[PDB]
DNA sequence: GGCAGTACTAGTAAAGTACTTGAGCTT
RNA sequence: CAUAAAGACCAGGC
DNA sequence: AAGCTCAAGTACTTAAGCCTGGTCATTACTAGTACTGCC
C-alpha cells in the first residue's frame, strides 16, 4: 500500500519548493530498486544480482515499517538523520496512538 | 576536565586527518598520469574552517556525519541576562552521564 | 498604623531595607488565549506554541 | 592550545608517502596572525569584534603552514620545493 | 533490620518481582518458646 | 496590557450613578448605600460620623474588593426616623467640622508668623 | 579533620543554629545534608507518575 | 575550428523483564 | 482573510 | 534413542506532567555538461 497525500504532506517552501514526507522518499526508493527487478526479470541478469536487489528491497520494504529494528543499518534518508518509519509515528509519546489521541 | 585546549584538539585532529586524506585522493588521482603536482589545489579549507565552525556552532561535538556518535552538550550560547549569569556561565562543569 | 483607618496595627512588624531582584519571568509573555485558530497541518489539530 | 598543541598535531601527524616517482609532504611549522576578514572583493580587513556580531561574520584567523614538498625522479636528484603561508 | 518502604516497595508489590530487595519472614511460637527466651534460641538455631 | 487607565478610580463614565440606594429587607428600617468610585478616604469619614448619632443602631462600609472602586455602606437607625435623614445629617456635620477646622488653621498660620 | 575521627563534629553534628549561623565545615555538611532532600525531590516524581 | 580540461550545477549516500535456547538427566 | 515547514539539540520555568 | 525438564544465555524493553524561549541546518560527493583556452 502508498498512503494518501493526506497521510504524508509535502513542505511548502515559501512557494519556491515543495519538500517531501520521508514515506515519500521511501516510497521513490522502493519504486526504483522495484521497476530495477522488474526490467532484470524480463533481461534475467546473472540471478544472483536478483537475489541481491531482493535484499535491498527487503531491507527497503522492511525499513519503511520499522527503522529501529537491531542488528540492520538504519536508513539514513539526509543530513545524517534517521527515517521515521510509520512504527516510529504509532508508538511513542507524541506518537498517533499517545500523542494525538 | 575537558576545557577549549583539549576539545579543540580532539576536535582539530580527525578533521586534519580528513584534510590529510583528501589530499591524498586528489593527490594520487592526480599522479597516475606522473604529470606534475600542485598543493595549493589540493587543499580545501572548507574542511577545517567549516568544520571547527559547524562543530562550535550546532554544539554536536564530533564528526556531522556521525553525529549519532557524536557526543553533545558543548559550547551553549552564552546568557547575557545579568553579568552574574555571564560569569557563572563561563565557570561550569558538565558531567557527561546521561 | 494600619493604612485605611490610622488605627495602630496591634503587634509591631518588622520593617527594614532589604535587596529585591526583579526576574525575566513577567505575567504578559506567560499569557495565552485560545478560540478557533491556526490548525496544524498533519493533525489537523490547533497548533502549538 | 594554539600556543602548544597545534604544532604537536601538525608534525605528530605521519609525513606524507607517495608514488616510478616518489612524493613526499612535510610539515615545517605553523604560524597565525590577528584575526582578519577576506571580504568579497578578497580585500583583507582587521575585524573589531563588534562588527563581527553585528554582521554574523565568524571572528577567526588564518591558519598557514610551511609545505616542503620533495620529489624522487630516480635520478639521484629528489627535488624539494618549500611553500611558505599555505 | 530495615525494610524497603514507600515508592520501591510499592513498585515490588505493584510489579509482583519474583526477587524483592528485602524479603522477610516473621515467626511466632505456639508454646513455652514463646515465653522463654531460651527456647525461643533453640527455634532460632533451628531455623538460620 | 490589561492594565486599566490611570482613572477608574473616582471619574464616572455613562450612565453610574453617584449614589444608589436600596432597601434591606433583612431588618426593618435598615438601608444600604453604594457609592461608586470612592474608597475608604470617605467611607471611614462617614461611618465614624454615624456612630455619634444615638438613633443610628448599625453603621458600617466595604469595599468588595480593591481592584474596584466602591463603597459599600449599611445603615439601621431606630424607629421612626429615616437613615437617609441619619446620613444626611452626618455630611452636614463633617461640613461643620471641617469648615471650623479651616478657619482656626487659618487664624494658627497667621498667628505663627509676626505673632 | 584528622583521620579516623568519628567524633561528633567530624561526622556531621551542627551544634551551631541558623541564628547564630554555621561554621564553615557544617555548612558544607549541611550543603551535603540538603543535597540529599533535592535529589530524592527530582527522581521520586518520575516513578510516582509512572 | 576542434579538442581537451576545468568548473559549476544537479542527482544522491541502570535494572528488570520476558524470551529463547542449549545442555543435562532421565524412561 | 492566508502564510510563515517539520525536526533536532540546548537553556529555563512549576 | 526419545523425550523430559531445567539451567544459563540472549535479546529487548520502557524512563512525568504541562509550559516558555533560541539556534540551526536542511549534504556533501560524484558525474555530466558547458564554456573557454590553446594548439
Amino acid at each position: 500500500p502508498v498512503p494518501p497525500l493526506s497521510v504524508r504532506p509535502a513542505v511548502v517552501m515559501q512557494g519556491s519548493a515543495r519538500n517531501q514526507d520521508d514515506l515519500t522518499h521511501k516510497l521513490a526508493d522502493i519504486v526504483k530498486i522495484n521497476n530495477q527487478l522488474r526490467r532484470n526479470e524480463q533481461n534475467g541478469a546473472a540471478a544472483h544480482v536478483i537475489a541481491e536487489d531482493v535484499k535491498l528491497l527487503q531491507f527497503h520494504v522492511a525499513t519503511m515499517v520499522d527503522n529501529e529494528l537491531p542488528g540492520l543499518p538504519r536508513a539514513m534518508q539526509k543530513s545524517g538523520r534517521p527515517l521515521k518509519s510509520l512504527k516510529q509515528r504509532l508508538k511513542g509519546k507524541e506518537g498517533r496512538v499517545r500523542g494525538n489521541l | 576536565l575537558d576545557l577549549a585546549g583539549p576539545l579543540l584538539a580532539f576536535l582539530f585532529r580527525g578533521m586534519f586527518k580528513n584534510l590529510l586524506k583528501e589530499v591524498r585522493i586528489y593527490a594520487q588521482k592526480f599522479i597516475d598520469r606522473g604529470k606534475d603536482f600542485n598543493l595549493e589545489l589540493a587543499i580545501k579549507t572548507r574542511i577545517i574552517s567549516d568544520g571547527l565552525k559547524y562543530s562550535l556552532a550546532t554544539g554536536n561535538w564530533g564528526d556531522q556525519k556521525k553525529a549519532h556518535q557524536a557526543r553533545a552538550g558543548v559550547s551553549q550560547v552564552l546568557n547575557r541576562l545579568t553579568f552574574a549569569s555571564t560569569l557563572s556561565h563561563l565557570r561550569r562543569l558538565n558531567s557527561p552521564i546521561g | 498604623y494600619n493604612g485605611f483607618t490610622g488605627r495602630k496595627i496591634t503587634s509591631q512588624i518588622f520593617i527594614g531595607p532589604t535587596y529585591y531582584q526583579r526576574l525575566k519571568h513577567m505575567v504578559d509573555d506567560k499569557i495565552h488565549s485560545r478560540a478557533r485558530g491556526p490548525i496544524q497541518i498533519l493533525n489537523r489539530q490547533p497548533m502549538e506554541g | 592550545f594554539i600556543q602548544m598543541s597545534v604544532q604537536r598535531i601538525v608534525e605528530d601527524a605521519p609525513p606524507i608517502d607517495l608514488q616510478p616517482p616518489r612524493y613526499l609532504l612535510k610539515f615545517e611549522q605553523i604560524y597565525l596572525s590577528k584575526p582578519t576578514h577576506w571580504e568579497r572583493d578578497g580585500a583583507p580587513s582587521p575585524m573589531m569584534p563588534n562588527e563581527a556580531r553585528l554582521r554574523n561574520l565568524t571572528y577567526s584567523a588564518p591558519l598557514y603552514v610551511d609545505i616542503t614538498k620533495t620529489v624522487i625522479k630516480e635520478g639521484e636528484e629528489q627535488l624539494q620545493t618549500q611553500h611558505q603561508k599555505t | 533490620k530495615n525494610v524497603t518502604l514507600g515508592v520501591p516497595r510499592l513498585k515490588e508489590l505493584i510489579n509482583i518481582s519474583k526477587k524483592p530487595k528485602t524479603p522477610s519472614l516473621t515467626v511466632f511460637l505456639l508454646g513455652q518458646s514463646a515465653r522463654d527466651a531460651e527456647r525461643a534460641k533453640d527455634i532460632l538455631c533451628r531455623l538460620e | 496590557m490589561n492594565a486599566p487607565p490611570a482613572f477608574e478610580s473616582f471619574l464616572l463614565f455613562e450612565g453610574e450613578k453617584k449614589i444608589t440606594i436600596n432597601k434591606d429587607t433583612k431588618v426593618p428600617n435598615a438601608c444600604l448605600f453604594t457609592i461608586n468610585k470612592e474608597d475608604h478616604t470617605l467611607g471611614n469619614i462617614i461611618k465614624s460620623q454615624l456612630l455619634k448619632d444615638p438613633q443610628v443602631l448599625f453603621a458600617g462600609y466595604k469595599v468588595p474588593h480593591p481592584l474596584e472602586h466602591k463603597i459599600i455602606i449599611r445603615v439601621q437607625t431606630t424607629p421612626d426616623y429615616s437613615p437617609q435623614e441619619a446620613f444626611t445629617n452626618a455630611i452636614t456635620d463633617l461640613i461643620s467640622e471641617l469648615s471650623l477646622l479651616e478657619e482656626r488653621f487659618r487664624v494658627a498660620i497667621k498667628d505663627k508668623q509676626e505673632g | 579533620f584528622i583521620k579516623d575521627d568519628y567524633g561528633p563534629e567530624s561526622r556531621g553534628f551542627v551544634e551551631n543554629s541558623y541564628l547564630a549561623g554555621l561554621t564553615p565545615t557544617e555548612f558544607f555538611f549541611h550543603a551535603m545534608g540538603g543535597r540529599e532532600g533535592l535529589i530524592d525531590t527530582a527522581v521520586k516524581t518520575a516513578e510516582t507518575g509512572y
